DNA sequence: GTTATCCGCTCACAATGCCACACGCCTAACGAGCCGG
């Protein structure tokens, strides 16, 4: 469990980017299906996104690096398919 | 006295008042200075909106629950249609531009 | 000698495309309606005469009849439901009340 | 004279939030209905 919130605070800039960074961070946890980086200890996703918040491996910068990379990974990867399909075409 | 989801009012769909009438509580004016006092923003977003006057709102907030995935929908409560009805029943033009 | 038809002078208008395509072709396919969902009907009229249908019309004078039997019966019976069912009480008023009351349930909404 | 002010009279508009509980929300006379005398 969880029960302080200032050790995030003093991390990521304000009390606002906290919350806007760990619902974004939680959102894709719990749907998008990525596995943590820290291990969960049977705690639900808000609390395991402000621990990896607050230990200092989930940023806002390191989000949208992480996104961009992967996005980039999967538009490749479907140009990769489109060339796949030209390979089995001609 | 408790409630998850129960009845609604006929004219303004909000959900009723009491005991008897399986109601829920009024989170009147001062709570809504008190939300806004914090940095409280998506709260009361809910507390306007998908809890109570947006019926599509809150059928896909339930269905969204039940299936697994916290979303929220925002949409625009019924109410304030009501009141732009209700101020064109007189002679004012009252819309919304773009 | 009229031949005032706006279809005839249109495909006159086009006999250059008829000209061409029906080189080896056929004109036109088309049926008509055809006597087999036709009843004729004419087994016998002999016996059925202009002046004997005179002196015997149709009749339906028996359903009317029927008819008002039936709305006399159900008048008198719901005339009767609504004489002893509203009824008004003498000189003391309404010796009971009604006191219905409904309560509310948990209704989901999915 | 006439003009620019001062003052008294009259009138619209506000007065916390929530809860339970409980009982109330037309009719003398104008258009129809039944059938008796």
């Amino acid at each position: 469990a969880r029960v302080t919130v200032q050790d995030a605070v003093e991390k990521i800039g304000n009390r606002f980017d906290l919350v806007l960074v760990a619902a974004r961070r939680a959102r894709q946890m719990q749907v998008g299906g990525k596995d943590p980086l820290v291990p969960e200890e049977n705690d639900k996703t808000t609390v395991i996104a402000l621990r990896e918040i607050e230990e200092g491996l989930i940023n806002n910068q390191i989000l949208d690096v992480r996104e961009r990379q992967e996005q980039q990974e999967q538009e490749a990867a479907e140009l990769q398919a489109v060339t796949a399909i030209a390979e089995g075409r001609r | 006295h408790a409630r998850s989801t129960g009845s609604y009012s006929l004219v303004t769909q909000q959900p009723l008042g009491g005991k008897a009438q399986f109601g829920g509580q009024r989170f009147g004016e001062m709570e809504v200075w008190a939300l806004e006092a914090y940095g409280a923003a998506y709260t009361l977003q809910e507390m306007l909106t998908v809890k109570s006057d947006d019926v599509n709102g809150r059928t896909k907030m339930y269905k969204n629950i039940v299936d697994g995935n916290h979303q929220m929908e925002p949409g625009m409560p019924e109410s304030f249609n009501v009141l732009l009805k209700e101020i064109r029943s007189l002679g004012i033009n009252i819309e919304l531009e773009d | 000698l009229g031949s005032m038809d706006a279809q005839t002078r249109r495909r006159e208008r086009r006999a250059e495309k008829q000209a061409q395509w029906k080189a080896a072709n056929p004109l036109l396919v088309g049926v008509s309606a055809k006597p087999v969902n036709r009843p004729i009907l004419s087994l016998n009229r002999k016996p059925k005469s202009r002046v004997e249908s005179a002196l015997n019309p149709i009749d339906l004078t028996v359903l009317a009849e029927y008819h008002k039997q039936i709305e006399s019966n159900l008048q008198r019976i719901e005339r009767k439901n609504q004489r002893t069912w509203y009824s008004k009480p003498g000189e003391r008023g309404i010796t009971c009340s009604g006191r219905q009351k409904i309560k509310g349930k948990s209704i989901p909404l999915i």
